[PDB]
């Protein structure tokens, strides 16, 4: 119907998906066992869920995504825990053996010999469903071995279907903080790939969600449990409009047709504003007016750049809840003629609105509040361009002074890719800056 | 009094001087008309008269 | 040692000469707030317009007000770019004297 | 208020297109004949057919 | 061949402009008549000087 | 609508907010929860409390006001107290550091980190506003540590706002008593880099309030409690025209147009006449003819100037209670028959009146007796010219033994600055010579 199909990869990125479905259970009801109560709500499966589980005969839900992994340690522990029976098992692959964060040995030693099965599986659920407009992608640019593995598959994922766009999300590099050194190598090359085959490409970074959960929710010690749980609320919102009706309905097809204005770039920054403490939102006050300048403020935004010095391109922004056009135009006016917010002419207008009458849900146990506006706020911004000015300057140093590329010759691969993948990457600054050159 | 008023170019007080610039320009053509609607007015004025 | 002590003092008139010029910046581009701006009469004064009436040429103050920001930032992008020298020839002395 | 402004502008023999023009008490005579300018020369002709209709009148 | 041809982006011009001596309907073919006395303009049937937060010269779209 | 906003800087300007804010809850119904009685006066606030607390939909009123400073002792503690559950969460904003009295210092050193987030602060207050006629400023001169940031945020809020309304009250040096011996130093600082932006500025000695205190209110021991009681009736009586009705009603930009006279110089003074006790309240009367003659009695102000001394020109009375524009105008006529008051040649009249039917209020644990009449007497003179032939011929001494000036090179300024301010205040001294010449 209005169904996806999704992807995990990586001990970085198979933990995320396993909070996106705890937070997808309940919305739904799903309980532990996957079976409904005696309402119902079974049958061949048509029900809200339709567009996540498919409950066929049995009266259980199963997830329409696929685990990959090539360490046995972590995917064995979650389908020892509770969801082991609401997960399918062999829809859990796995490896027993490492990239140690070599993108061309993962790329060329392990990748061979376990695409098979992943394109069996996914082609045995592509014929089971109808519609499927697209994937959802989760790896890591920092990726110790999802990377390169993930770069193959989407390599043939992009030769075996062409007809659907794909949506990718990255935790990015931090900038300033770097937990590894093969870091750089694996990014550029992770990028240099992605670029042209990448439909929808977004990025987040957590040193600046410690910086949320520090300012606003002012927890001084979360963990992976809470960012995640983040992350996921995101995605759910962005996916609400497939999940729910309401007065007006969007798709991701829209998104890409509104979002991206030309050929490559179409790497956007999610921003989610109304995150609060409990007692915050208890006796303060709560309305599209202050939601809205708190998601354009420029510092609650997750990735580290600066909108004053950037230029903005096109804003997509998704209310969820209880609200009225009539605020909303009024608020959406005066923010387009505030003043600090550069809009570029070859935008008049950039706005796309979407309006949703179901309120988010939260977790049982979690840590957000009771909301009863919120919005995540989609944008397109020349701010984007810092990262690369690092990480360019970064690589260069490190790949004239050339160390462990011993380490990649060992199994097959030499500089060449090494010179492409930054004469791209500058390719991409030159048009960056182009395009912000009105 | 050493005099300093001749060029320079940093202006810290400036708005409020180029708006009472404006307010000349804006009167004398307010004159300018005020004297042509009279000469006209009165020619109306005893040509309704004979 | 006697000219690190020299230097500091042009170091803070140097310094102080970026702040009111940013003031100048926010002094020159309005309020940025549109919403109370109007009670200095916004720009486009009604008297204004309704002295343009007949038009026949109009007021060059949009001109002359871009004018002096593009002077601003000029001389804001120079301060700049001679600030950043400043800190690392003072800081290479520093270590200097230490070595010595 | 059109009466005061008039006196106070100078010239008191205003010709009022009947009277003769007095050659001493044009004053403050106009601007020149210009598309621009409170002058425009759709009055000039106007002022000059009305004075002279005036005469026969 | 013509392309518009505005100034730089400010923030203290309105989106919008008006234009009296051409929105004005009753005295509109003596305006239109010392529109060409003065030979300053009428071009295209269609400006304006203010399109948004931005202006461009007398000379409209050309 | 009608509303202001309210910013205390200083641990001196912590308390007197205190116990402002102590008689606005007093009169407003506002208990230490923050909610009313059972009767319906909850709402998206509109009425009386609209102008100064957002009683959102939490049916708590949140005040409209901002509490910073630098040190956390006194901002801890009244969190500590009573009221906080009140006062907004993080409406506190506090550093971890002093200033050593040193303008400098509070204006270049730290300042450069705080008035970001209290800009944040502002705008968001500001935008829930809707008609924003003003702020009510409250720093001090002689301020231990709230000179330099209230500088530097001034005239950062005047660059952003370019129109509406500043009333800065500050706590004047004390021309016998000198708590700080860099004071002068500060004060000098503070004029001559504020006048250019402050829109309304009224001083005040705390000498001459304690001398009041202990001629009429016979107690040889008062304290601040006392201290700030006073003058949290003085700016209840300046904004009771806003928040009750009467025969006419004056409003600050009328205060400013015909209050000062011209540019520059704008720096009157107050008076409350019915200061005084129960039992001579209790047992002797009140009126009209009385009261105005306490008011302009030449000793009962908080300013050492005497009017002999100086000259008058302008005057505002604000009277509040029941009160008759027959005897108003009657007791004017006396006042300006009598000989001793001298009003320039250049006014023949300079008086405002300005009427609230609405009486002023006694407090729990009072030091005040029941007012019925009540008088705010707001007078300009030129009596201020000795205050500052006092301070320069102070400030002149030690610039010429140019005494404790490395601290503040040390911390990093220079000297041209001093001689601008000091050929400043020459020229507002000389300025005032002529201003008094008729
Ligand atoms: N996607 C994702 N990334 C995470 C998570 N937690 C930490 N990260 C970051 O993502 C990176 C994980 O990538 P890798 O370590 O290369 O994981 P891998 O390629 O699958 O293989 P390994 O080398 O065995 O981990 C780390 O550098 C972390 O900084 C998470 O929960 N999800
Ligand atoms: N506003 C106010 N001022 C007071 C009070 N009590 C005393 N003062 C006077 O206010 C001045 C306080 O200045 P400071 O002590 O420097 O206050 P500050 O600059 O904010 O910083 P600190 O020195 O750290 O307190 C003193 O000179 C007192 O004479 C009071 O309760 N309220």
């Amino acid at each position: 119907m209005r169904e996806c199909i999704s992807i995990h990869v990586g001990q970085a990125g198979v933990q995320i998906g396993n909070a996106c479905w705890e937070l997808y259970c309940l919305e739904h009801g799903i309980q532990p066992d996957g079976q409904m109560p005696s309402d119902k709500t079974i049958g061949g499966g048509d029900d809200s869920f339709n567009t996540f589980f498919s409950e066929t005969g049995a009266g259980k839900h199963v997830p329409r995504a696929v685990f990959v992994d090539l360490e046995p340690t972590v995917v064995d522990e979650v389908r020892t825990g509770t969801y082991r029976q609401l997960f399918h098992p062999e829809q859990l692959i796995t490896g027993k053996e490492d990239a140690a964060n070599n993108y061309a040995r993962g790329h060329y030693t392990i990748g061979k010999e376990i695409v098979d099965l992943v394109l069996d599986r996914i082609r045995k659920l592509a014929d089971l469903c109808t519609g499927l407009q697209g994937f959802l992608i989760f790896h890591s640019f920092g990726g110790g071995t999802g990377s390169g593995f993930a770069s193959l598959l989407m390599e043939r994922l992009s030769v075996d279907y062409g007809k659907k766009s794909k949506l990718e999300f990255a935790i990015y590099p931090a900038p300033q903080v770097s937990t590894a050194v093969v870091e750089p190598y694996n990014s550029i090359l992770t990028t240099h790939t992605t670029l042209e085959h990448s439909d929808c490409a977004f990025m987040v970074d957590n040193e600046a969600i410690y910086d949320i959960c520090r300012r606003n929710l002012d927890i001084e010690r979360p963990t992976y449990t809470n960012l995640n749980r983040l992350i996921g609320q995101i995605v759910s919102s962005i996916t609400a409009s497939l999940r729910f009706d309401g007065a007006l309905n969007v798709d991701l097809t829209e998104f890409q047709t509104n979002l991206v204005p030309y050929p490559r770039i179409h790497f956007p920054l999610a921003t989610y504003a109304p995150v609060i403490s409990a007692e915050k939102a208890y006796h303060e006050q709560l309305s599209v007016a202050e939601i809205t300048n708190a998601c354009f403020e420029p510092a609650n935004q997750m990735v580290k750049c600066d909108p004053r010095h950037g230029k903005y391109m096109a804003c997509c922004m998704l209310y969820r809840g209880d609200v009225v056009p009539k605020d909303v135009n009024a608020a959406i006016a005066t923010i387009k003629t505030k003043r600090t917010i550069q809009f570029v002419d070859w935008c008049p207008t950039g706005f796309k609105v979407g309006i949703n009458y179901q309120p988010p849900t939260v977790v049982p146990g979690g840590d957000l509040a009771k909301v009863q506006r919120a919005v995540c706020m989609l944008s397109n911004t020349t701010a984007i361009a810092e990262a690369w000015a690092r990480l360019d300057h970064k690589f260069d140093l490190m790949y004239a002074k050339r160390a462990f590329v011993h380490w990649y010759v060992g199994e097959g691969m030499e500089e060449g890719e090494f010179s492409e993948a930054r004469e791209d990457l500058a390719a991409l600054e030159k048009d960056y800056e182009e395009v912000g050159v009105d | 009094k050493p005099p300093a008023w001749y060029a320079r170019l940093p202006l810290p007080m400036h708005r409020d001087a180029r708006a009472q610039q404006t307010a000349e320009v804006v009167h004398a053509h307010a004159r300018g008309a005020r004297l042509t609607a009279a000469r006209l007015g009165r020619a109306q004025h005893q040509i309704n008269g004979q | 040692t006697m000219t690190l002590g020299l230097m500091r003092g042009t170091i803070h008139r140097c310094m102080k000469f970026n702040q009111e010029m940013y003031v100048t910046r926010g002094i020159i581009k309005g309020p940025l707030l549109k919403r109370n701006l109007e009670a200095r009469e916004k720009l486009n004064r009604p008297l204004v317009r309704m002295y343009q009436r007949h038009v026949g040429t109009q007021l060059p103050e949009a001109t002359r007000l871009a004018q002096g920001t593009d002077l601003l930032t000029r001389h804001n992008l120079h301060m700049e770019k001679n600030l950043k020298e400043l800190r690392t020839t003072h800081d290479n002395l520093a270590w200097g004297l230490n070595c010595k | 208020p059109l009466d005061k402004v008039l006196e106070q502008a100078g010239r008191h023999s205003w010709v009022d297109i009947t009277r003769p023009p007095t050659p001493r008490t044009q004053g403050l005579k106009t601007p020149p004949p210009d598309p621009i300018g409170t002058y425009t020369p759709a009055c000039a002709k106007a002022l000059f057919e009305a004075k002279r209709l005036l005469m026969e009148s | 061949i013509h392309l518009p041809r505005f100034s730089l982006k400010q923030g203290m011009i309105p989106t919008r402009y008006v234009m009296p001596w051409k929105e004005n309907m009753k005295f509109r073919n003596v305006n239109l008549q010392q529109a060409e006395a003065c030979g300053i303009y009428a071009g295209p049937l269609e400006d304006s000087l203010f399109w948004g937060y931005s202006e461009r010269l007398c000379h409209g779209e050309d």
